[PDB]
């Protein structure tokens, strides 16, 4: 019921929209991006926090903790806001400020 | 995270913990470079919360970390409440992080890169290990 | 960015 | 008082940890809970003093 | 966090039904509670603030 | 009062509820004169508590109460925090009680009044009826 | 539990100092009385209301409810200001205010 | 002082 005190890490696979639909239907929107349904699952603390992938050798912010499973299911698929549908705001808002 | 398992200390350095005036932990975030964080929209963060930088323990007292003001807080126009999509929030901070051993950035894709479903990503944070 | 000083490591 | 009050906290999807104030019945007064940040239920107030304005007595 | 946050909620022997504030170390925040209004333990605050700073985290 | 009974609506007219800015009951106490309530020095009262007179059920929102302001706390100085002795405060009201059917005060007594032990009395209020 | 939403009443016998001490010992002092331990109790949201006796046939307030059982038990005697003690102080304080 | 207009009915 209470948070880890010490940070915690998880693996997990990126998931197709048409997987990802398989389960949320048509929940899942043109800024989400799904992973997990793999055994882990991010749960109440975590949102706001990373989604990374390697690029080119260095990690990489694919997702940011959004929304799944009212009981942090570790079958069903997580659901990240998609950093790529955002980044051009990201940037712009970087350069306006 | 649930099932998942113990980070190595420091080793996620852009990882910052989004906390109220008390203490509280409420979300994670990302630094993306030592001016700005990037979080969730639905965190609701407001310039009263801190960013925590450099924390590995949060029921260490001693450990080093980097407790940040926030100067202004940018929450995408498009973010849907019904839906949840657009769900995005950066953070300009009143003060520069300080990079280090343990607090440093992620990189940003461009909007055309593509991530292959099937790819191992990893996610972090300090959210319930157990609902 | 993208490298940290203490490098992840993860199981599997 | 409006049913809403009634109704068990309700955490929702998102996964936040936010603090929020709900109304208890069973005991007569507002209690805290942990809010996930999105698709908040009536009965999910930022303060005890609102929870305790809209729904106390319930 | 001192010690005094991880006892439970004292009503004491007072008969008062105040509203007051307690660390529930289990859930890792404040919560409220009903204090019969004499011989408050240490875990006993005037607003959820007060029991955060206090006591967060124990 | 645990194992008690309902009273018969207006009957202990002196009778007063106590409460919060928000309506919520923390004590009972009893009107002495129009414009004065004794009540426990435990109770906490302060000027932001209102006194209210005429009630009798709670729960219904259609009954006809008096909800007066209080104007200061007399607190009596000796009240032990510790032992809890001397355990009274008065309340003085911002507007006279308007005394009715169902509002008026109760008899004090002479300091050197004898009540003897055995004599069967009574006390009133709306505090819990099982712990 | 939750507190009755309509006023409550109890008759209940006033208890000799000694018999109260039979359970209190020294936390009865001098401006404190007892009553029950008959099978009802003063609980929760009861303190600071009355405790009345007649007198030449005037409901008189004898007690102002205080403490006693943690758990309102009803065989044990309640605890309450004694008026008798802290009448003059009323007076005094009425006088000047 | 002390003497409702409604009378109790004590059991």
């Amino acid at each position: 019921a209470n948070t880890p005190d010490r940070l915690q890490q998880a693996s997990l696979p990126l998931l197709s929209n048409t997987n990802c639909k398989k389960y949320w239907g048509t929940k899942i929107k043109d800024a989400m991006i799904c992973a997990g349904a793999s055994g882990v699952s991010s749960c109440m603390g975590d949102s706001g926090g990373p989604l990374v992938c390697k690029k080119n050798g260095a990690w990489t912010l694919v997702g940011i903790v959004s929304w799944g499973s009212s009981t942090c299911s570790t079958s069903t698929p997580g659901v990240y806001a998609r950093v790529t549908a955002l980044v051009n705001w990201v940037q712009q808002t970087l350069a306006a400020n | 995270i649930v099932n998942g398992e113990e980070a190595v200390p420091g080793s996620w350095p852009w990882q910052v913990s989004l906390q109220d005036k008390t203490g509280f932990h409420f979300c994670g975030g990302s630094l993306i470079n030592e001016n700005w964080v990037v979080t969730a929209a639905h965190c609701g963060v407001t310039t009263s919360d801190v960013v925590v930088a450099g924390e590995f323990d949060q029921g260490s007292s001693s450990e080093k970390i980097q407790k940040l003001k926030i100067a202004k807080v940018f929450k995408n126009s498009k973010y849907n409440s019904l839906t949840i999509n657009n769900d995005i929030t950066l953070l300009k901070l009143s003060t520069a992080a300080s990079f280090s051993q343990t607090v440093s950035a992620v990189c940003l894709p461009s909007a055309s890169d593509d991530f292959a479903a099937g790819t191992t990503c990893v996610t972090t944070g300090w959210g319930l290990t157990r609902y | 960015c993208g490298v940290p000083a203490i490098q992840p490591v993860l199981s599997g | 008082r409006p049913d809403f009050c009634l109704e068990p906290p309700y955490t929702g999807p998102c996964a936040a940890r936010i603090i929020r104030y709900f109304y208890n019945a069973k005991a007569g007064l507002c209690q805290t809970f942990v809010y996930g940040g999105c698709r908040a239920k009536r009965n999910n107030f930022k303060s005890a003093e609102d929870c305790m304005r809209t729904c106390g007595g319930a």
